């Protein structure tokens, strides 16, 4: 494997940080997270919902002729 | 104008201790400082504020990577309790 001290090269960058003791575990919690998710949400609709409103009007539209065209049929046969 | 308002606002008398080691004595000292250095708080300040506000300590860390430094220099502390405190020794 790999070890702290032997992955890379890097130069110049300051983390500052702080003791969890010290900061909140959540906090804007609501006030920023739901509009983070509404973004996350529309940067991805295009994508991921497709596909699937297609699978989803291929399977009612499937099922419905199943049953219209076996049970329900037995259309005319008419004497 | 900013080094002058600094120096009246803290080389004022009460903050000053003059001190000494040697072969002194200390009446030489006490009239030298009386011949010398009687005239500071001639006046003394009205409301000025030269208080001192305590420090917050926090409990962080700070990185400041380099590789290109042959070693690295690392500190780490937690909050001491002051000159004052006898826990010291």
């Amino acid at each position: 494997g790999r070890q702290f001290g032997h992955l890379t090269r890097v130069r110049h960058v300051i983390t500052y940080s702080l003791s969890p003791f010290e900061q909140r575990a959540f906090p804007h919690y609501f006030s920023k997270g739901i509009p983070n998710v509404l973004r996350r949400t529309r940067a991805c609709i295009l994508r991921v919902a497709p596909p699937f409103v297609a699978f989803y009007l291929v399977y009612t539209w499937g099922t419905q002729e199943f049953e219209k065209s076996k049970r329900k049929n037995p259309a005319a046969y008419e004497n | 104008a900013d080094l002058t308002e600094y120096l009246s606002r803290h080389y004022k008398a009460p903050r000053m201790v003059l001190a000494a080691a040697g072969g002194l004595e200390h009446r030489q000292l006490l009239d030298l400082a009386q011949k010398h250095f009687s005239g500071l708080s001639g006046t003394y300040d009205e409301d000025a504020v030269p208080t001192l506000s305590p420090c917050r300590f926090t409990g962080s860390q700070i990185c400041h990577r380099e590789d290109g430094l042959p070693l690295a220099h690392v500190a780490i502390a937690v909050e001491g309790p002051g000159w004052a405190h006898p826990d010291n020794v």
